[PDB]
Parts: C-alpha cells; structure tokens; sequence
C-alpha cells in the first residue's frame, strides 16, 4: 500500500493478527477451515523443499 | 372522513417530495461532473490554476441544499395520524416539481458553462471576473424555484 | 381418459363385515368431492356417505352408525369399511368423483355385494 | 362498486408488475446486443515495409 | 354535476408549476449557448468582455416572466374552487411557459453567432440587439395573454 | 474472496487512521544473479 | 451526458493513449538535446526519455540519421497498430479512416516510381508502412490508369474515390499523376468529414470536423500556391482539386480558384481572420506546423472523446519531425538552425 | 426510428381513449383515486423495498466499471496508480451499502395485518410512504455512482501525470459523494413516522 | 346529456394557450434560423445590414397573428358556455396556430439562404422579398379562417 | 343512442381546421426547397430569376385548395347537427388536406431539380413546368373529393 | 346491437377518403422520384424529354384509380345504413389506396433507374417501358378488388 | 375482502423465474465480454491463459446466488397462500436478479480491460483482481435483501 | 372465485410453447456465429475443422434442455386445472427459456473468437473448451429450476 | 397434506372436569377459524365452539359458562375445557379447522368422551 514514514508506527505488527482474525470471523466454519488448515500444513512443512 | 380528505391523498405528498429530491440530485449531478472535467483538463498544462476555479462545482454543489430543504419541509407536514387534505396533496406535489426542474436546468447550464470557462480561462488569467458573472446568472434560475415552491408550502396548510 | 374402479365385492354372511375399495387414475388434481352410492334390484340409486378433501363427511340415516367413509393417503382413493351387515343390503354398489365445477362428474361400474 | 368488470384491480396488479420485469428484460438485450468481437487482435497479418 | 369539484385544484397546481418549469428550461438554454460563444470568442478580445454579456441578461429576464405569472397564480389557489378557474389557470401556465422556451432557444442560437461574428467585425453589434429584442418579444406576448387570463380566472365565478 | 474483503478494511478503513505514508524505501546497492533469459528480455 | 456510456467500449483505449500523450518531449528536453554533439551523445540521450531502449541493438559505427529516423518512426507504428488491434465497432472503423491517407499517397508514389521504369525494389522501402495493402506492388504492372483501376483498385477501399479520375489522357505523366493524387484526397477528406459529422458522438464530433477542416484549408492553399508554377491551368478544372469542407469554403476557395498570382491570392486570403498574416511572413508550412500544433494541444483538454487518437498520432509524428531535424544539425555540424523545432507541451 | 413510432401511436389512442369516455357522459370510468385507493399496499411496499436496492446496486456497478477500466488502462506505463486510487471504487461500493441499510430498517416494517384493518389509513399511509421513500434512496443512489464514477475516472487519468495532481481532484470526488448522504437523510426522514402494518 | 356542462370551458382554455404557443415556436425558429444567415455574412458586408433585417420582422408579424386571436377568444371565456363554442375555439386555435408554425419554417429557410446568396448578387434581393411574401401569407389564410371561427362561436347559441 | 347528440360538432371543428393546417404545411415544404433552389441558381444569372419563380407560386396554389373548402366547411356549422354531417366533413377535410399535403412535397423536390438544372440547359424549362402540372393536379383530385362529399354532407339530413 | 347504428357511416366516410389520400402519396413519390430522373439526364440530351415523360404520366394514371373508387364509395354513403355496407366500403378503400401506394414506390424506384440509364443506350427503352406495365397491374389489381366490393356493398341489405 | 385470492401465486412464481433469468443474463454478459478478452490476449501469451480465466470463473459465481434464491424461493409455492406471501418473494425474485445484473455487466467490462493490460504491465495484475472483487460483492449484497425477505415470508401469516 | 377457471389451460400452452421457442433462437444464434468462424478459418487450416466444430455442438446441447421441458410441461396439460398448475409451469417455461437466450449468446460470441484465434495458437483450444463449459452450465441452472418447479406443479393442489 | 388429531378424551366421572386438546399440521398459515363439535348417538352434529385467529370466542347456549375454547402458543393448536360433565354431554368430538374462502376446510377423526 505505500512506505512508511521513517519510524512512524509500523502496520505490519497489527496486521500479523487482525488480518486473519477479521478473514476468520466472515470464513467461520470448522469444516472449511480444517481444509484450509491442512493445505497449508502441507506447504510449510515442506518449506524446505 | 371529509370527501376532501381521501385516504389516497398522502401518495402525491410522496411523489412531491420525491420529485424534489431525486431531480435536485440530477442537476447538482450534472453541474459537478461536467465542471470536474473542465477543471482536470487544464491540470496537465497548468495545476496551480485548479485550487483557484473551483467555483463552478461548489455552485453546482449549492443546488442540492435547495432540493434538500423543500423535500425536508415536505416531509414535515405528513403523518399517519392527521387528516391531510386533497388540496394539501397537489400543492406539495407542484411544490416539488417547481425546485426539481428548476435546479435541473440550472444544474445543466452551470456544467455547459464551467466546462468552457475553465477548460479555456488556461490562455487568458484576466478572464475569470468574467466566467463568475455568468455564473451567477446561471446559478439564480434555481434560487426562483425554491422561492415559489416555500410559498406554494405554506398555502398548502389552507 | 380419467376412469375409476370399484374392488372389495362379494358375498358374506349375515351381521358380518367388510371393505369396500375405490380410486382414480389420470387426473391432474384432488377431486373435491367423493361419495358412495348404492342401488338394489328394481330400485332407483340411494346416496350413502360422502367426503370431502378435508375429510368432512356426511351420511344417510339407513347407514348412520354401520358404515365408516374415509380417505386414503393416495390421492383421490377411498375406503368404505361396512359392519353389521344385514339382509337388506343386498345391491351394487358405486363410487362417485365430483369436481367444485363444472360438468366433471365422474361414476365407475360399480360392484356387487351381498349377504 | 367495483373498478371494472374486464381491468379488476386483480389484473391491473399482474400487468404493472409483468411492465415492469418487460422492461428490465428488453434493457437487458439492448445492452447485450452490442457486443461485438476485437478481431485485430484474433487475426494476423504482415508486410514487407515493417520487415 | 358540482361546479367546483373536489379535484378541481389539480389543473391549477398544474398550471403554477407547468410556468416555472418551461421558462426555467428555456433561459437554461439561452444562458448555456451564449456562454459557450462568449467564453470562446473573447479568449482573443478580452476587453469587450462585458460588451457581450448582454444575451446572458437577455436569457435571464425570461426567467423572471415565469417567475411572476406563478406567484400570480401561486396566490390565487384554494381548497375549495370552480373548475373553470382550475383551467383558466392552467391556461395561463402553458402559454407562458411553452412561449418562454421557444424565446430561450432563438436568443441562444441567434447570441452565439451574433457574439462570435461581432468580436470581428464592430458594427455587428447593434444589429445582434436589434434581432435579440425580436427573440424577447417572443416572451412577452406569452406574458401578456398569461395576465389577461389569470385576472379572467377569478370574476364571475359562483361556487 | 473473503480473505481480500479483510485487506480493504486493513488499507482503507482500519490503516488511514494513522498511517501518513510517501516514505522513501531501502535500497542498498549489491550483488546477485542475473538470468541471461530475463536480460535479454 | 458526455461520459456515461464510452467507457463500456473505449475506456481501456483511452488511458492506454494519454498514458502515450505523457511520453512527448518538453522543451527542456529538446533543449538537452540540443546540447549533445555526437550522435552517439543523442543516443544516450535520448534513452533517458520515454524512447527507453530502442536503439540498443545499433553498433556505435551504425548510427546515421537516416536509422534513427526509421528506428523513431517504428517506434510509433507499432503503437499505433496495437491500438488499432484492441479496437472494434465505431472506433475500428474511425481508424481505418486514418490510414486510407496514408495509402492514399503510396498509390501516387508507386504510380510515380513506375513510370521513371525504376526497380519496384527500390519503391517499396520508402512506402508510409501505414498505407500498406495486399495488392500495393501490382501498380509496377503497366501505366493505363484505365488498365490498373480493372485490374486492382476497385478491390480495394480506394475504389469510390475515383469517381472523377477517368477523364485523362491515354499515358500517364508526372503532372497529370500528381492531379489525380489531389482529386483522391479531394473525395477522401469529404468522406471522412462526412462520417465524421453521421457516426461520431458530442465532443469528439465538433473536435474532428474542426480538425478535419484545417487540413482541408492547408490543401486549399498549398495547391493554389504550386499552381503558379505552372505556365497555366484552367481555373474551373483547378476548382476541383480544393476541397468543400474547409472554413475557407466557398467564399474564399472560389476566389482562390480565379486567382491568377500572388498577390491575388493574398487578396482572396485577406478575408478570413485565421489566416490572416499568414504569407506575410517567416516559413510558410512552419506556421501550418504551428497552428497544427496548437489544435491538437486543444483537442487533449477534452476527456471521453475519441479525438484523443488522432491528437496523439499526429503530435508524436511532429515529434520524429524534430527528433530528426536535431539529429541532422548534430551530423552535419550546421548548429546555427538548430533552434527550429516545434513545440507547444 | 420504429420505437417513436409506438410511443406516438400510444399516446394517440389514450387521447381518443379519453375524449370518447368524456363524450358519452362516463368521463368517471376512469377513476384513478378508485384504483389508487383499491389496490393491495403489500405491492407498493415490497416494490419500494426491492427497487430501493435493485437500483443502488445499478448505480454502484455503474460507477465501478466507469472508473475501473481507466484506472486499468491509465496504469500500463505507471503502475504507482493502482493502490492509491482505489478509494474512487470505495466511494462508489458505499453507495451500495446505503442502499443495503435502508432495506434492513424498511424490512421491519412488513408485519402481517389482519382483513379488518386492511385498506385502513395507517396501512395506506404506510404502503404509500415505503414506496416512494424507497424509490428516492435508489435514485438518488443510482445518480450518485455514476456522478462519482465519472470523476473517479478523471481523476486517475490525472493521476497518471503528475501526483501533485490527485490530491486537488480528490476534491470534487466528495462533493460527489454527499449526495449519498443526502439521499439517505430525505429516505430515513420520509419514512420514519410510518407505522408498521397494522 | 347536457349541451353546456361543466367542463366545456377546457377546450376554449386549450384553444386561447394553443393560439400563441405554436405561433411564437414558428416566430422562433424563423428568428433563429434568419439571425444565423445576418450575423455570417454582415462581418464583411456591414453596410447593408439593415437591408437584411427584412426576414427576422417578417417572422415577427407572425407572432402577432397569434396574439390576436388569442386575446380575441380570450375574452369570450366564461365559467357557463355550450360545448359548441368550446369546440370551436378550439378550431380557431389550432388553425392559426399550426398554419402560423408552417410559416414560420418557410421563412426561415429561404431567409437563410436568400440572405446569405444576396450579399454577393444584388440583384437577388427583389427575388427574395418576393418568395417571402409568398411565404407570409400562409399565416394569413389561417389568421382569416380563425377569425371566421371565432365570429361564429358565439353567435346564436342556446344555453 | 341520437341522431344529433351534443358533440357532433366536435368532429366538424377538426374538419374545418384540418383543412387549413396539412394544406399550409405542404404548401410550405414546396416554398422552402424551391427557393433554396433559386437563391442557389440565380446568383450567376439573375436574367432567369422572374420565370424560376414559377415553382413557388405552383405550391402557392395550393394553400387556396386548403382555404376554399375549410371556409365551405366553416359556414356549415351549427350547435345542432347529425353525426352524419359531422362524419362527411371532417371526411372533407382530411382529403383535401393530406392530399394536399403529398402534392407539396412533390412540387418541392422536383421544382428544386428542375430549376437547379434549366440554367444550364434552356431548353429544360419547358419540360420542368409540364411535370409540375401532373404534381399539381394531385392535390386538384382532394379537392374535387372533398367538394363531392361537403355537398352531400348537408342534404336529405333529418332530425 | 341494431343492424343499421348511427355511426355506421363513419366507416363509409374513412373509408371514401382513404381511397383518395393513400393514392395521393403513392402517385407524387412516383412522380418525384421520377422528376428528379428526368431533369438529371435531360441537361445532356434535351432531345429526349418528351420521349422520357412516360413514367411520370404513367404514375398519373394511379390517381386516377383512387379518384374513381372514392367517388364511387362517396356516392353511396346516406344517413341511414347498415353496418355491413359500411365496413364493406372501408375495405374497398383501403385495398385500392395501399395497393397504389406499393405501385407508386415501384413506379418511382424504376423509373428513375431507367431514365438515367436510357440516355445511353437506346435499346433500353422498351424494356424500361414493358418493366413498368408490370409495376402498374398492381395498382390495376386493387382497383379491380375494390370496384368489386363496393358493388357487393349495396344489394341485398336490409333495415 | 379476501387475504388469499386465487391469482397471489402468479408473483410467486414470476418471482421464482426472474430471480435466475437476469442472473443468467448478467453471467452470461460478464462471460462473453471477458471470455474474447482472454482469447485475444493469449495468442501472444499463451503462458498466463490460466491466470487470466479468474473473470469467468467470478461471473461464473455470480448465477449461483440467482440460483439458491431460485431455490429457496421456490420451497414456498403453494395453491392457496397470501398476497403477503406473494409479493415478499416477489420482492426477493427482482433484488437478487436486478442486482446480479448489473454485477455481471461490470464484471464483464472491467474484466476485459484488466485482461489485456495484465499481459503488458505484469504488476497489473494484482490491481485487476482488487477492483473485479468489489464488483462482486454487488451480487452479495441482493441476495442478503433476498434472505431476509424470504427469511419472512411464512411468518406469523393468517389466511 | 374459482380455483379452476376455464382459461386457465393458457398459460401452460405459453409456457409449453415459450420453452422450445426461445431456446431455439438461442442454439440458432450460437450455431450461426461459430458457424462463421469456423468457415472463415478452415480456408487456410482444413485439417482442423472437426476440432474446431465443438462450439456447433455445444450450443446444439441447449435446445435439448428446452425439448424435454416442453414435452413434460405437455403432457401435464389438461381441460380442466388449477390456475396454480397454470402459472407454476409458465415459470417452468421462462425459466429455461431465457436462461437458454442468456447461455447461447455467450457460446456464440467467445465460440466464434476462440476459433478464430485457435488457428494460429495451439495452446488456446484448451482455453476456449474451459470457457465454455462455463457458459454450457448457464443453461444446466435454468433447466434445473424448471424441473424443480415442474415437480411442485400438481401436488397437493385441489380443483 | 394437512391432518389433525383429537386427544384427552375416555370415561370420566359424574360431575368431573376435562380437557381435550387438538393439533393442526402440513400447512404453513395460521388457520382464521378453528372450532369443535359433537356427535351422540342417534343425532347429527352439533356445534360446541369456535375461536378466531384475533382471539374472539363463540358458543353454543347449552354449554355457556361450561366449556371454556382457547388456542395455544404455537401456531394451530387448539384446546377445549369443560368445568364439570353430565350425561347429556356424552358424544364424539371432532375439531374443524376453516379458511376465510374456498373449499379449504379441514375436520378431524374425532374423540369419545361418557360419564
């Protein structure tokens, strides 16, 4: 979205948390977020690789 | 209930009132729009001169306040527990077509006219006494529809 | 063709019992009204019971208490369970489907019982 | 003191909603019947001159 | 049957209105085409800036005619009235306002070009006015019957 | 779908309230591997 | 209104064009360039401006103004064609419009290589790449303007503008080719204004028939202003050759048919202000340049209006124009012309 | 063209239509108040409803295209443009969430009356009023996306040129956009001393 | 049914406002289109210019045909009238009204052209006065069948 | 169910005033695009102006056909009538109108080729002025029509 | 449901001007589009007018179908009639009118391509003149239709 | 009178059809705008077709909102039901299918535009996707206004 | 009022017939499309027209779906029925219907590009086969909703 | 299909107190009219009771201050109470369920109740 202002507050550290927190609350299934769960196991684990 | 007050009368208080407002939205529309391109034209051969000319959008802008006040001053005088006369009716619903038609035509000749006076006020900085002038000439037609339509307002009530 | 057809006929003993059975086929619809009417030799048809498609009925005194009209949970189907039988009832016996309007009245063959 | 014997209000309704889901239709396949392809970019073509 | 109707004042709420839409509408145009002509002609000729205003003025006062017919109008409705007042009034409200549009359209066409030439050649002026007072009168005339029908409107009248 | 829907409300909604932006970012000068492919394209 | 429904087919085309309309040289980069004194200077140069990388493939030894004129001018056909491609409907066809002129002149051009009997080989490589058609190098096949009206050019979009070309002599000649190339740009600008004024929406409508009409004026002139290097012309035959659509049409264009010298067409000319000063003074088809310049500078104000191509396409060839005439001052080391470039952004 | 032809010859046979009921003395056949106050207001408020959205949605489709293919062809040679311009599409999205909101509060409204109370005041009152307090909110809406759409697409054009420019077009953009608002305040001011069906 | 019912003053209304709303969009036009022919060619031939002026007070007399009938039926409203004299204003409107509009294209064609050609051939202008004339009078065949009308609304009327 | 009912004139008015209106608007139409056509010509030769008039006053003509029967039409009205007599009349003048308005159109294409032509070509002339005839006799037809059908209008009538 | 209602001659008076207005605007198209043929190709070879003025008298003879059928139609109608007699004699009017409308655009569109062509190549001209004989039958064929249900119209009706 | 007429499920069942009708249209514009978008673009390169099919696929979503509501809808026909009942599913049939309309339009203009620019300027890409994806929520937000209505259809209704 | 009247059989012929009609035209339109794609490109490149034939075929697949509704709408068509029969399967008919108009004009217009640019870029055929088959289902949803709505229209209904 | 079922009903004492209870289901509106009535032997049915969906009450004059009609929470649902029982009240119960117009109006099997 744009570079920050020289040390002015850095978004990143809220986004690590309310990002996938404010997807869940509108992805709320425990069905369809255990798929999701696993694909990504499955691509970090490997992350080596 | 009296003959003079049917109990259909409120539809044309609503249609007055939506005459006023959607018509009023149309011409402060038009004026905005084609003033926005007049004034981003000029941007790329000369940007100092926007900030100066945004005269003809606030003008335009200006005519939904006169939509707004009659559609609100309308819908003010309904209810579901008054009586409401046929009468009382038709005159709001004349009451809104007079400001709607009004800043609708005054809408299209402050964006016919902010689009020329800007896109061509680039060559000559003496001109804009001008372009102000026939402005305002431009901008009263919709200050006389308001007028009538307060007046044919408070007459509605008798 | 929409056609009906009577089942249940026969002959049985005096005071005893049993079903009577009627349907439809190729209709397009619940017939508003059903009956059962009856017709001994040499005489005219008698009205015996009816049902509406709600299920509201109505009787004759000759079989008021002794018969039982009702409604199958196929459409347009009827069963008429007769008891306490007695000589006199002796006769054929006919279905009856009857649409709200119009001339869409329908009867079958009818069918025989006897004591 | 019915509105009439043949446009009963029962009809009028049916007609001004079927109106109106007319017109979106007909607005629809106005817009639909624009369409039309870019074939410049689908064919090809060469000269001489630009080589 | 009634005389005066209960809908009677539908014609006249009509009327009041149908004056200032079509006047407005007209000196909407006639302001609109001459400033294009105004705006592109004096880009060379600054100085007779505010010689060639004047179709503007002109345009404007058609304005005014329907601004007076519906007022007049405007003061003489009430609940309970004849019918005959109810078209009368209604008479008056098209004939000014459909004469004021016809107005607004010859003086925008006939100001644009006559203030387009007029920057080139200086004794062009007088004859752009005298063509622009024959397109004016064009408004008056529909002003005038306006006013004898609207004091026609309301004498005699048994209700 | 959703998961954009979360980064509209981030850029706009949620980061425009403190967030002022236009800063200059760090580009050191180094070294790494050029594809012969991507150069020539 | 204006805007509500061109961007349904136009849209992408007309951000991809202004994107084109930000590329062109300001003055001060004409005047950078200016100041080089190599053209192996010019082609550093120029890589910082929009030109980029185009010249990376030239060995240093290799550099002439003749391949940077053509390098130049590649540049935009291929921007051009890519536009054409993304195109259709209206705009497909407004265009092709553009290009009949172009064809229009290779038709004259291979007519007139022809009949010197030079090699067709030779001809080809300095036809306008624009003006390209399947059959353009079948014109080398005889010289009977009859014979190869029949045998190619009623197969091409060409073919209705002949209809007042056949009343010629049996063997063609440098004069008489050169009336028959008028006589076809004579229908062309009128077709062209014509579908113009039926086909395109407000304000793009006003825009081209003014665009359009100053070029039919720059013909109107320049074809009154050569014939008096004729020892004659029959007045009412050289009234043919200026079109109708000029703003000089018909009060002027007919006293500039009857003119018979200088001075007369001067007294034709003096009634109509836009030309007013016009001979008087300087170059004559730099002030043409000029004024060209300044209507398209106009026509970039407008916003939604198809017109923007034609603007673009003709400022960038100006451009080549300049690009080259530096070029030429830098090789041929006569730096005290230099200064002539044209430039309104 | 063949489509003025049918609206001249439909206004023609309402014109004889009318005059020949006047004429033979039935000149009240045709009875607009009747049919006006007869009719079910269930329609006139689930018509009011539907259209409210349907045609916000219209205006914010409308203005999202108008600025979007701009936006795209603008940012070929200055891809900078395409995250700082998005607030031109939010802009013309919220003019569709206006258009959600007024169907949440109406939809309260659309309780159940019984055949006593049917064609009653208040039930005629309210049928009216949704309606064309509907109809405002939708046109006003649908106005309102194109108008910000239009500016939306200049604006990145201008963008493209010079990013001093932007922030002074910005301008106009919001006085574009309070015409969602204003819509919006006529729409809750209309409609919030109806009562819901009785 | 009633040979002088309620609403018969409609038509009379219709035909007063009808009378000077058609005549002054004839006026108009023929204004228009004869002002844009004057202001063209006057930049280079000033000195005739009130020579030319001759189209646009020709459309002008038009609009008076339409004032006068429209005061002259004017004057005969009343709240109670026959439907016969309804429906015969009504005739005395339209006739004038639309014969008036035709004239007015007329003159506004060929006082274009007439105007525009005559500035480079004097001798054209008796030819275009003349055709004028031809065109004029077309208003007046519908002023005179108007006036017939009107004089025979209200003569001999039972009510 | 009447003879005469009290808006039988009604289709009498229209009658009268249709007569009157498609006529002019013809006869308009044939004025306008001939003298386009001998301003257009009569600039190099203004010794043709005084017999390419023709054309104009061969449309000319044909506004009398318009104005003889509407006056006809006129005097026949009256407050009580049968439906029959208003039938034939407006029958009368919807003939002779539309009639009219076709043979205008006719004279005006061809009178403007016609002239456009004969400067350049004496001999044209004589040819130009016989098929105007056979155009003009167009509206003579309407006319003899509606003169057929006004006489039957008023004869052997009861009630 | 009367077998012989007032209004029955409303149909007869429709129909006895359709025969002729319909009629009218086939013949001045075929007049028209001929005329402007003629005066096209006569500048070169004015030898050949009158030898080139048959479609023109040949578009003639179609008025002539619609006069003969209106009068006819016209002097049939009276006030008391049926209703049968009425729509019988609507129908001959509008078949004979719109069939000689399609005869004139045919009439029109051929003759103008034929006598542009004729003028060089001489052969031509019989085959021109046998091409229209066959546009003409089928105005031949309504007039036939139409004298053949107006005589239906009136025999063998009662009230 | 009567809650429950007999013609009240005709909006039920109009509302159940057009719910998918303009849906299909919608999808079916937003394929075929795209979809030439795609096969233009990929002759070139052919690497990214996959990449760029996202536009079919996100108008390929928007007819399956027309139809669950189609669905859902649908559950509630009955022979005998209310004018409540009627027009609320009415209501929910035109909000999801004039919304999925103008959702598919959109998607199919900007979609063509974002494909062919993706092909040229690669981080062009990421920009496309964020503007198609605010485009389809447009779809979202009528069928939300269509559960809530459905979500009341058969509530508390008396009949 | 009736549950049962007697017209009501006519909206199930409408809806019996509008099923089959409007799919045809929608399999008529993408037929002829692709059909002229593929014979402008096979010229050059014959060995792959039976490759390229697959858009015929697909859009020969939508007028099955409006067969099989129109029979099976048919044969539940009787003399006598409830009005509900009668609007639940003109819904059954518009629905499929319109969704077939909606699904061929997508096969036509990305049929005919995908053919056109798959001769002279192999890899594409796959993409065009891929955007297809999404505009192959705009016609599956229409047909499953017409089935759905089908199955509802004879239970439970009373006459 | 709709259908409905009695319940409560048996023996009871001289002089006792009952109650009987009654459902509607299948069908998504509330009913406008549900209602009870009786049957003894040797004689038609009788009319007890009814109740509007508004909550108005209506009864037969034998059984005035009685038996007591309500409806229940939840939608079609119906009760009957009756304070004390005498000899004449013995009969078969049935609930009928009705709709404002057409033929829609349902009845039940019915239930016995003696002394």
């Amino acid at each position: 979205y744009g570079i920050a202002q020289y040390r002015e507050i850095n978004a990143g550290l809220p986004t690590i948390v309310t990002f996938p927190f404010m997807f869940a609350i509108m992805f709320g299934d425990m069905g369809h977020g255990f798929l999701m769960t696993l694909a990504a196991l499955s691509l970090v684990l490997n992350e080596k690789k | 209930s009296n003959i003079y007050a049917p109990l259909y009368a409120p539809f044309f208080g609503f249609a007055g009132c939506a005459a006023a407002m959607v018509l009023s939205c149309l011409g402060a529309a038009i004026g905005t729009a084609k003033s926005g391109i007049g004034i981003a034209g000029i941007g790329t051969f000369k940007p100092e001169l926007i900030m100066k000319s945004l005269i003809p959008v606030v003008m335009s802008g200006i005519l939904a306040i006169y939509g707004l006040v009659v559609a609100v001053l309308i819908a003010g005088n309904l209810s579901p527990t008054e009586d409401y006369t046929l009468f009382n009716g038709f005159m709001h619903l004349s009451c809104g077509l007079c400001v709607g038609f009004a800043c609708l035509s005054s809408g299209y000749a402050i964006g016919m006219v902010g689009d020329v006076g800007v896109r061509k006020y680039m060559h000559q900085p003496r001109l804009f006494v001008g372009i102000v002038l026939i402005l305002i000439f431009s901008e009263v037609l919709g200050l006389y529809g308001m007028i009538v339509a307060l007046i044919l307002n408070t007459r509605g009530s008798e | 063709q929409v056609q009906l057809q009577e089942s249940g006929g026969g002959l049985v003993e005096i005071g005893g019992s049993l079903r009577l059975s009627c349907a439809a086929s190729g209709t397009l619809f619940t017939f508003n009204t059903m009956a059962w009417y009856r017709q001994a030799p040499g005489k005219q048809r008698e009205f015996i019971a009816t049902i509406t498609s709600g299920g509201n009925t109505n009787y004759a005194d000759s079989v008021q208490g002794r018969f039982t009209i009702s409604r199958g949970n196929a459409k347009n189907t009827l069963y008429l369970q007769m008891n306490s039988l007695k000589p006199e009832d002796t006769a054929v016996y006919y279905c009856n489907a009857r649409t709200m309007t119009g001339p869409f009245d329908y009867w079958g063959q009818g069918t025989q019982v006897t004591v | 003191d019915i509105l009439s014997s043949i446009w009963t209000e029962g009809l009028l309704m049916c007609l001004i909603v079927s109106a109106l889901l007319l017109f979106i239709l007909i607005v629809a396949l106005s817009w639909i019947s624009n369409l039309d392809i870019t074939y410049g970019a689908l064919e090809k073509s060469t000269n001489p001159i630009k080589k | 049957t009634e005389l005066c109707p209960v809908y009677a004042p539908f014609f006249g709420a009509i009327g009041c209105a149908s004056a200032i839409i079509f006047t407005s509408l007209g000196a909407a145009y006639g302001t609109a085409k001459s400033g294009v002509g105004i705006c592109a002609t004096c880009v060379l000729r600054p100085d007779l800036l505010f010689k060639n205003i004047v179709p503007v003025i002109m345009a404007g006062i058609i304005a005014i005619y329907g601004l007076v017919v519906s007022v007049l109008v405007c003061y003489s409705l009430g609940q309970k009235q004849a019918l005959y007042t109810g078209f009368i009034q209604l008479g008056a409200g098209l004939s000014v306002g459909l004469s004021g549009l016809a107005a607004g359209f010859a003086i925008g066409i006939v100001g644009d070009a006559g203030v387009r030439g007029s920057s080139q050649q200086p004794r062009l002026f007088v004859g752009m006015i005298l063509i622009l007072i024959f397109a004016e009168v064009l408004g008056l005339y529909g002003l005038i019957v306006a006013l004898l029908l609207n004091s026609r409107a309301t004498q005699d009248v048994v209700c | 779908s959703a998961m954009l829907h979360s980064l509209r409300l981030h850029w706009v909604e949620s980061m425009s309230k403190f967030f002022v932006g236009e800063g200059l970012p760090y580009e050191p000068f180094a070294f790494e591997y050029k594809d012969m492919e991507v150069a020539v394209a | 209104m204006e805007g509500v429904y061109f961007n349904i087919d136009n849209g992408f085309i007309e951000g991809v064009v202004r994107g084109y309309r930000n590329g062109l040289l300001s003055n001060n980069q004409y005047i950078n360039l200016t100041q080089c004194d190599t053209l192996e200077d010019l082609k550093l140069q120029l890589s910082s401006t929009d030109y980029g990388n185009f010249l990376s493939s030239v060995s240093s030894e290799s550099l002439t103004t003749s391949l940077i004129q053509e390098y130049a001018s590649s540049k935009l056909y291929h921007e051009f064609n890519y536009i054409r491609d993304q195109s259709s409907g209206s705009t497909r066809k407004f265009m092709d419009y553009i290009t009949y002129g172009y064809m229009i002149d290779n038709v004259a051009l291979m007519i007139t290589g022809t009949i010197h009997d030079r090699d067709k080989g030779e001809i080809l490589q300095r036809c306008h790449p624009l003006g390209w058609f399947d059959t353009l190098p079948t014109l080398s096949v005889a010289t009977d303007l009859e014979s190869l009206y029949e045998t190619v050019l009623v197969d091409t979009p060409l073919a209705p503008y002949f209809k007042n070309c056949f009343d010629t002599a049996e063997e063609l000649d440098d004069m008489n080719i050169e009336i028959i190339r008028n006589k076809l740009y004579k229908a062309y600008l009128e077709d062209f204004y014509n579908f113009v004024t039926e086909e395109i929406p407000e304000p793009a409508k006003e825009c081209m028939q003014t665009l359009l009409g100053f070029e039919a004026d720059r013909r109107s002139i320049n074809i009154a202003l050569n014939s008096l290097q004729s020892s004659d012309i029959d007045p009412d035959l050289k009234s043919d050759l200026l079109p109708n659509i000029g703003k000089l049409y018909p009060l002027a264009t007919f006293h500039l048919a009857q003119a018979q010298d200088f001075e007369g067409v001067r007294a034709a000319l003096a009634n109509v202000y836009e030309y007013r000063g016009f001979l008087e003074t300087g170059n004559l088809e730099d002030h043409f340049y000029q004024l060209e310049m300044e209507l398209c500078r106009d026509a970039f104000t407008q916003q939604f209006a198809i017109s923007t191509v034609w603007a673009w396409m003709k400022s960038k060839e100006q451009e080549v124009r300049n690009i080259t005439w530096i070029a030429e001052c830098i090789a041929q080391n006569q730096r005290e012309r230099i200064n002539n470039y044209i430039s309104v952004y | 063209s063949f489509s003025h032809f049918l609206y001249y010859l439909v206004l023609i046979v309402v014109i004889v239509y009318g005059l020949y009921k006047l004429f033979t003395g039935h000149g009240s056949d045709i009875n607009f108040g009747k049919f006006l106050l007869r009719t079910s207001p269930y329609m006139w408020a689930n018509l009011g409803i539907a259209l409210c959205v349907g045609l916000s949605v219209v205006g914010a489709a409308w203005g999202i295209f108008i600025t979007g293919s701009s936006m795209i062809g603008a940012g070929v040679r200055a891809p900078r443009i395409t995250t700082k311009n998005l607030i031109s599409i939010i802009f013309c999205e919220v003019v569709a969430i206006y258009g959600l909101i007024i169907a949440i509060v109406f939809s309260s409204k659309l309780t159940v009356a019984t055949a006593e109370n049917m064609y009653s005041k208040s039930n005629l009152y309210t049928g009216y009023s949704l309606f064309w307090a509907g109809i405002t909110v939708g046109a006003s809406n649908l106005i309102c996306g194109i108008a910000v759409g239009i500016t939306g697409a200049t604006a990145a054009i201008s963008d493209a040129a010079d990013s001093a420019l932007f922030v002074k077009i910005l301008v106009i953009e919001i006085f574009g956009s309070i015409l969602g608002l204003l819509g919006l305040i006529v729409g809750l001011l209309m409609a919030g001393k109806a009562s819901e069906f009785q």
